[PDB]
RNA sequence: CGCGACCUCAGAUCAGACGUGGCGACCCGCUGAAUUUAAGCAUAUUAGUCAGCGGAGGAAAAGAAACUAACCAGGAUUCCCUCAGUAACGGCGAGUGAACAGGGAAGAGCCCAGCGCCGAAUCCCCGCCCCGCGGCGGGGCGCGGGAAAUGUGGCGUACGGAAGACCCACUCCCCGGCGCCGGGGGGCCCAAGUCCUUCUGAUCGAGGCCCAGCCCGUGGACGGUGUGAGGCCGGUAGCGGCCCCCGGCGCGCCGGGCCCGGGUCUUCCCGGAGUCGGGUUGCUUGGGAAUGCAGCCCAAAGCGGGUGGUAAACUCCAUCUAAGGCUAAAUACCGGCACGAGACCGAUAGUCAACAAGUACCGUAAGGGAAAGUUGAAAAGAACUUUGAAGAGAGAGUUCAAGAGGGCGUGAAACCGUUAAGAGGUAAACGGGUGGGGUCCGCGCAGUCCGCCCGGAGGAUUCAACCCGGCGGCGCGGUCCGGCCGUGCCGGCGGGGCGGAUCUCCCGCUCCCGUCGGCGGGGGACCGCCCCCCGGCCGGC
RNA sequence: AACACGGACCAAGGAGUCUAACACGUGCGCGAGUCGGGGGCUACGAAAGCCGCCGUGGCGCAAUGAAGGUGAAGGCCGGCGGCGCGCCGCCGGCCGAGGUGGGAUCCCGAGGCCUUCCAGUCCGCCGAGGGCGCACCACCGGCCCGUCUCGCCCGC
RNA sequence: AACCAUCUAGUAGCUGGUUCCCUCCAAAGUUUCCCUCAGGAUAGCUGGCGCUCUCCGCAGUUUUAUCCGG
RNA sequence: GCCGCGACGAGUAGGAGGGCCGCUGCGGUGAGCCUUGAAGCCUAGGGCGCGGGCCCGGGUGGAGCCGCCGCAGGUGCAGAUCUUGGUGGUAGUAGCAAAUAUUCAAACGAGAACUUUGAAGGCCGAAGUGGAGAAGGGUUCCAUGUGAACAGCAGUUGAACAUGGGUCAGUCGGUCCUGAGAGAUGGGCGAGCGCCGUUCCGAAGGGACGGGCGAUGGCCUCCGUUGCCCUCAGCCGAUCGA
RNA sequence: CGACUCUUAGCGGUGGAUCACUCGGCUCGUGCGUCGAUGAAGAACGCAGCUAGCUGCGAGAAUUAAUGUGAAUUGCAGGUUGAUCAUCGACACUUCGAACGCACUUGCGGCCCCGGGUUCCUCCCGGGGCUACGCCUGUCUGAGCGUCGCU
C-alpha cells in the first residue's frame, strides 16, 4: 500500500542541537518522541518504490512461434536419446512414439490402468517417482507449496470416455486433449523429451492438424509446417565423401617448435 | 485433489479450525478406532469414544495388552486420563498421564440408546453405499 | 342590529399518519484554494483537483431527438477498442485537447395537459355485516359525512387521431386461494495394514510382504497425532445416501371484474411564455466577431421556430418540433458481512498493532501514540536432609538432556573476570625478509611398485585345431528372393475431397400481356491442388 | 598527514527503482504484407487452444502544395495535315526503362606442371593477357509537385 | 503574525552520503550564444559496436624547385 | 575445444567484457543428503583459488538442506552531525554545604548514629515550623502484619506493599433569586451546515370571584367535583446565570 | 617469577544478534450488497462462589425459553423422562445520546388512574399511564365595517 509509512506528523528540529535534520515525530513524552518516521533509513518509514500492481505482468507472444515449438517439441519426442537425458526410463519399452488401441478409452479404474502399464513396463518410471517423493526448501513451505515431486509420462487423449476419472489418482501423469495441447506441460523447464502415449486416434490427428510439406493443415486456416534450412545434418559422412577429399590441399600437421639461439662466435659448427 | 471451490487447504486456516474449535466438533475429532472382533460384530470402522469405556494404548511408554478403563475426558487437551498410566510425584501424589485418542483401541463398549442407533445408522449407509458402488 | 351561505386565517395533549440522526468506498448538485511548472513572474498551467456544505441507492445518474449528416443517407441511453496525442486553444511560448462516421457488450419502449365526446359516469373517510388476517385486503349494506365545475374518470398524445356510415372475422384474459406431481439454507453419514523385522526417549523413518509383484483407489489435496504417514482420526472423491425449512414451474376448482376488434369511404380536430431570441456583464469550455451557465434590462411569432462550427443582407434547399413526465439490462465499488487464492512479508519486516491495542502514557484541548512473541513429548515446576534472620546456596532428585529451573530454544561481537603462555624504557599498530619457541597434524619414524624377460621351485581334469547349437557384423550373392518408401517422374474410359473475380440449362420467387424479361438458388461443364487404386520409369532402406 | 571538515566502540536495517513514450543497436518469426492486444466459441487454469464474412482498424506500400488541387522513362521508320530540303502535330511498326569512373567475387585461357627415349588421349592444378560486373561511393542526364520567364499550338 | 492536522515525499543552478572481484581502453578545464560568470546548450576531447578494402594510399619529417612575410 | 608462434601490461573522473563470485525465491533435474544428528555458530587444525570466496577435521546444537540447467528480484555497507538497540574510557572521581544541636541510659529485635519511652540541653517565639478552612488532589485517613523493590547512607519506620474498617442533618451548604451577560420563540438573512437579533414588522391571558343553567359524589344536610354564559385582568418578554 | 600494561586460546559472566517455527497482515478476485422515533450509531454505570483486565451481558444481567446435538465444564471447592455445546423464530433489553414534560443542578414540575391515607378532607406517601418541534388529511371551536343572502 501506499499509505504504509506516511500516516505520521513530523516536522523537522533543524538545523542546531547538534542533530541529523530529520523528520523528527512531534512531541509526546514516550518513547516515539524524536524517534524518526519517513526515509528508507528510519525505522519503520517508506521502502523505495513501493511496489506497484500496474507493473507489467504479462507478456503476450506471436502465434506462429507458438506453433513452431509445439513442432519441435514433438519432433524430439521421437528422439530416445532425448528422453533418456530428461531421465525417464524406458529401455524395455518396444516402441518410443508409443502407439495403443483404442480401447482404453473404455477404461474406467486404475486398477486396470496400472496393469497395462505393467504389462507396456513403464511403471519404472513411477516407482522412480514414489522414490523421490519429497520436502521443499524454504519459506515456501509456510505458503501451501510444501511438497514437490519429479515430472511423469504424459497421455493423450481425442474425446473422454471416464479414462480422465480413471487416471487422475496416479502421482504425475498429465493428460491431454489433442485439439487443445499445452506446451507449459509438454516441455517443462524449455527441456525436450517428456515421454508420451499415444492413442491412435490422436496419431492420426496430427496429419490434419498440421499437415504435411506438400498438403497444408485443413484445420487452421494458412499454416503448412516448417521448413528446413539444411537437409544433411550429418557432415561427417560428407566430409569424407570422395569429392571434396579430392579437392583439398594437403594438411600440413608437424609441430615446429621454438629454436634456441645460440652464438655463432662462439659455436664452430654452428 | 479437491476440486470443491468453496473448502480450503491452507495450513494456518485449518489450524485455527482444531486449536480454536467449538466442543461439540472437538467430540467428533476424538474418535478412536474399533478391534477387529468387534468389528466383525458391528461391521463398523470407527466411533467416537466414551468416558467408561475399556482400552489398550498401543504406543507411547505405557504401551501394553492391559485393558484399562477411561477415568476421564479432557477435551480441552484433547486427551483423556486412564486408569493406571499414571506417574508418581515426588511428594508421593500420583498423576495420571494424558493420552491422544487415536493411540488406543476398544475392547469393550459401554452401550447405550444412542450407541446403538448410530452404529446401525452406520451400518446402513454402509450397506446402501457397497449396492450402491455396486 | 340579529340570523344564515361562502371566503380568508388562527388555536387544540383533537382521531389517524409521515420527517428529524447515523454510515459516507462507489454516486449527484453547489462553493472553491495555493504550494509548483514556465529555468524568473503577473495571463495561462497546477484545476473544476485536495480541503468545506447539503441529498441518495444497491446501484445511481442518463434516456427516446428543438439529433448526426450533407453519402445511394443513418436513428434512444450507457460502456469497450479504434478514430488521436488529430482539427482547435495558448506571453503561438510552456503546455492543454474533444466529437461524428466504423467494428463490438446489452438491446424495450412509453405517459399527461390541451383540443373534444360522454345525466360527475370520480374519490376519500366513517358506521354496520360476511371472509381473510406476521407485506391490513376482498365483498355487501347506510337521506352516513366530506373532496370535486377554480374540472374528477373513461377513450386518446404528434409514429397522426376521432366521430359517422359501409364490409369482414372473432372468441380467452386479469385478480387472489387451496391441494397434488418435479434452485437455496441448516443437520447427520459412507474404502483400505497400526502386518513382519530394525535403530530411537518417543516413531509418521529404513528393510520386507514371491507368478494374485501388501490392501483400496471415481478417494495419493490438507491438518492432527511424543520425529518425516495414501491405508491411526477428522475430512477430500462420487448424477453418493438420509432428514428439516423456504422457494421455484405445473394441474384441477371457487368468488369477482373486462366485453374491446380488421378494412373501406365521407365529414371534422390537432399542441405546453417571463419561455425562445437579442443587447450587456462575469466564469467556465478545444470552440476562435463569444461552446455552455447564470444575473440585469428589453421582449416576440404561427404556411411559424430552432440548427446547418467566420459576423452580416438577399436567397433557394435539407432536417427536426423545445420550453410537462416515467423507464429495467450491459457499467462503477481500497467501506461492510460471509467466502476463495498467491513466484508477497517473516517480529527493527508486514497495517501503527501476530500478545489484555488505538491499550498503557503525554498535552488544558483540538490531537499525538508506543515498547512487548518462542520451556518441554509430558508440569515431570525440584519432596527429603543440611548452613544461614531470610535472600542465597550444598548433597540428593525428574527427564535422553536442566550444557532448557518460570522474560526459561539455539545464545556471536563490543565489554569484563579468572586461568594458561610469552614479553616489556623511545605510545601502540603495520609491510618485506629470516630466526627461535609454542601448538597440534602427518596415525611418518629402515621406505616405489608396474608391465615384460630370464631362472628355479608348486598346482589344476587346462591350450590349439575340428564338430554341433545360438547370436551379431559384412556382402563388388559383380546383377539371390520379396517387401516398404521417395520435398522424384510419366500414363487414367479412375474415384473423390477443397478452392476458383473461367464458363454454364433447369429450378424457386415478384412483376407485365397461356406468352415475354429480372433476381436468387441449383445442378451442369471448365482450371489448380491434394487423397485412394492400377501400370511404368528413376533412387534409397 | 594537516593548525580544512565527519568519525568513542558493536550488531542488525539503509540508497538509479517502476510506468509511458521515443531513438539507436542486437536476437527471433513471417514477408508486400504484417499484428488480435478488444470481443466471441471451447485442482493446477484468472491458463491454454480456436475465430478470418470478427482484418473494422493500426503501421507500411507516394509525395508535394498555405488551400481548391495535382501526382512519378523515352528513342526511331512510313503516313497525314500545316509552315519556314527540314520542322510541328496527328496515325500505324521496332526497341523498349539511363549513362561514366572506381569496384570484392566469377568467366575466357597463350602456355605448361618429369622416369628409359620418343610416340600418345582423358582428368585435375597454375597462369600471361582480356570480359560481364553484386553491394557501395562520386559525378552526369531524366521524371514528379509549387513557383518565375519566354512562347507557340490542340480539344469540346 | 499563535497553536493542531491536511494539501505535502511541496521546489533547490546549493552542502552532505551512495554497498563485490578481475581484465581491457582512457580524458577536460578551450571556441561561440544565453538576466550566462557556483549553471546549460553547442563544437571540441573519449569509448563501444561494427563495416568496406589490403597481405595502391597516408605522414606534426627532410631534400630539390617556387612564392609569401616586414 | 586443444595446440603453436611473435609483440605489449601505470592509471582518477568515465566506458565495456568475463565472473565454477556471492544472496532470496520459482519450473525441471540428481532412484541427491539427513535423528547412526540438518541449518546456524565457535575454532593456535589441514588445504584450494591472483582474488571475490570455497572445501575437508574437531567441538556445540536438535529438523530440515544443498549441487547442476533456466527464470524473476525489495539482492552485497564503515562513513551520511545516518536510524534503532546494546557497551566502553572518562570514574568508584565530581559530588550528597540554604536558614545554630545534639548528648546519656533502658526496651523489642539476628543486627540500631537515625525506631520508641524517660531524662538533660536548644530552636520556631502568635505578620508561627501553631490550631482551622477554600479552589484543587481522590482513599493518601485508622488499625494489624510485611520486610523483595522505593524513600539518592541505613532503617525493626513511612504518605511503599498486603489484608481489613470508616463520612448518618427539616434547622450546615447547593437546591430559590436576580446581577454584568449568554441564549431560544416570532420575524428577517442565508447556495448551505446554520447566523443576526432579545421587544424590534407578532391574534403572545387557559387565570380568578360571584350570579344562572347544566352535571355528579358524599350521615345528598350542607358541602365538594367538572362545564357553559355574563362580568374582570396591563405588562415584557420562554429560559439559564452567585 | 613479583604488581601494572599489551596480545592470543580454553572456561565462566553481561547483552540478545543469527537460524528454525507462524491461530497475523498486504494484495487480487467472487457472491450478497441489510441501520433508525417499534428509540439507531456512540459513551457511561453495573453483573461471576473465589474475577482486576480482556471478552460477553442489561435488574431474568458470562445468560431464559424453543429447536438440533446427546453426557460434561474444569484452575479449585461444591452439587439419558436430557448435563454440556452450537443454532436463534418466541421472550427481554438500565442510564445519557436526534433525545421527546422544562432545565442540566440530576433540580423542578403538570394531567389522569390505582393502593395505603380517609372515614370524600382532602391532604400525605408509593406505583402505573400520558405530556418534543415541524408538516399533511380529516374533526371541532372561533375571528374579520373581506364578499353576499334574509331581515
Ligand atoms: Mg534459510
Ligand atoms: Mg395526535
Ligand atoms: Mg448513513
Ligand atoms: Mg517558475
Ligand atoms: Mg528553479
Ligand atoms: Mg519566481
Ligand atoms: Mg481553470
Ligand atoms: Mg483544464
Ligand atoms: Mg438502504
Ligand atoms: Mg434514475
Ligand atoms: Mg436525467
Ligand atoms: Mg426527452
Ligand atoms: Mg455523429
Ligand atoms: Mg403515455
Ligand atoms: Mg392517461
Ligand atoms: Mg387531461
Ligand atoms: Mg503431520
Ligand atoms: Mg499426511
Ligand atoms: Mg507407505
Ligand atoms: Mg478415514
Ligand atoms: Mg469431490
Ligand atoms: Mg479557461
Ligand atoms: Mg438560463
Ligand atoms: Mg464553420
Ligand atoms: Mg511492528
Ligand atoms: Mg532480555
Ligand atoms: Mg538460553
Ligand atoms: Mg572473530
Ligand atoms: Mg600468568
Ligand atoms: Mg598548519
Ligand atoms: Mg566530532
Ligand atoms: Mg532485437
Ligand atoms: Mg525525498
Ligand atoms: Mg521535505
Ligand atoms: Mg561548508
Ligand atoms: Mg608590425
Ligand atoms: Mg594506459
Ligand atoms: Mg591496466
Ligand atoms: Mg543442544
Ligand atoms: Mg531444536
Ligand atoms: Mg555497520
Ligand atoms: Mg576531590
Ligand atoms: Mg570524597
Ligand atoms: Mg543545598
Ligand atoms: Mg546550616
Ligand atoms: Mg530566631
Ligand atoms: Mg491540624
Ligand atoms: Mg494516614
Ligand atoms: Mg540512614
Ligand atoms: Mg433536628
Ligand atoms: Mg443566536
Ligand atoms: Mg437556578
Ligand atoms: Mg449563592
Ligand atoms: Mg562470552
Ligand atoms: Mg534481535
Ligand atoms: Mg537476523
Ligand atoms: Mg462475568
Ligand atoms: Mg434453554
Ligand atoms: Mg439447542
Ligand atoms: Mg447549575
Amino acid at each position: 500500500s501506499e499509505l504504509a509509512g506516511h500516516q505520521t506528523s513530523a516536522e523537522s528540529w533543524g538545523t542546531g542541537r547538534a542533530v541529523a535534520r530529520i523528520p523528527r515525530v512531534r512531541g509526546g513524552g514516550t518513547h516515539r518522541s524524536g524517534q524518526g518516521a519517513f526515509g528508507n533509513m528510519c525505522r519503520g518509514g517508506r521502502m523505495f518504490a513501493p511496489t506497484k500492481t500496474w507493473r507489467r505482468w504479462h507478456r503476450r507472444v506471436n502465434t506462429t512461434q507458438k506453433r513452431y515449438a509445439i513442432c519441435s517439441a514433438l519432433a524430439a519426442s521421437a528422439l530416445p536419446a532425448l528422453v533418456m537425458s530428461k531421465g525417464h526410463r524406458i529401455e524395455e519399452v518396444p516402441e518410443l512414439p508409443l502407439v495403443v488401441e483404442d480401447k482404453v478409452e473404455g477404461y474406467k479404474k486404475t486398477k486396470e490402468a496400472v496393469l497395462l502399464l505393467k504389462k507396456l513396463k513403464a511403471w519404472n518410471d513411477i516407482k522412480k517417482v514414489y522414490a523421490s517423493q519429497r520436502m521443499r526448501a524454504g519459506k515456501g513451505k509456510m505458503r501451501n507449496r510444501r511438497r514437490i515431486q519429479r515430472r511423469g509420462p504424459c497421455v493423450i487423449y481425442n474425446e473422454d470416455n471416464g479414462i480422465v476419472k480413471a487416471f487422475r489418482n496416479i502421482p504425475g501423469i498429465t493428460l491431454l486433449n489433442v485439439t487443445k495441447l499445452n506446451i507449459l506441460k509438454l516441455a517443462p523447464g524449455g527441456h525436450v523429451g517428456r515421454f508420451c502415449i499415444w492413442t491412435e486416434s490422436a496419431f492420426r490427428k496430427l496429419d490434419d492438424l498440421y499437415g504435411t510439406w506438400r498438403k497444408a493443415a485443413s484445420l487452421k486456416s494458412n499454416y503448412n509446417l516448417p521448413m528446413h534450412k539444411m537437409l544433411n545434418t550429418d557432415l561427417s559422412r560428407i566430409l569424407k565423401s570422395p569429392e571434396i577429399q579430392r579437392a583439398l590441399r594437403a594438411p600440413r600437421k608437424k609441430i615446429h617448435r621454438r629454436v634456441l639461439k645460440k652464438n655463432p662466435l662462439k659455436n664452430l659448427r654452428i | 485433489m479437491k476440486f470443491n471451490p468453496f473448502v480450503t487447504s491452507d495450513r494456518s486456516k485449518n489450524r485455527k479450525r482444531h486449536f480454536n474449535a467449538p466442543s461439540h466438533i472437538r467430540r467428533k475429532i476424538m474418535s478412536s478406532p474399533l478391534s477387529k472382533e468387534l468389528r466383525q460384530k458391528y461391521n463398523v470402522r470407527s466411533m467416537p469414544i466414551r468416558k467408561d469405556d475399556e482400552v489398550q494404548v498401543v504406543r507411547g511408554h505405557y504401551k501394553g495388552q492391559q485393558i484399562g478403563k477411561v477415568v476421564q475426558v479432557y477435551r480441552k487437551k484433547y486427551v483423556i486420563y486412564i486408569e493406571r498410566v499414571q506417574r508418581e510425584k515426588a511428594n508421593g501424589t500420583t498423576v495420571h498421564v494424558g493420552i491422544h485418542p487415536s493411540k488406543v483401541v476398544i475392547t469393550r463398549l459401554k452401550l447405550d440408546k444412542d450407541r446403538k442407533k448410530i452404529l446401525e445408522r452406520k451400518a446402513k449407509s454402509r450397506q446402501v453405499g457397497k449396492e450402491k458402488g455396486k
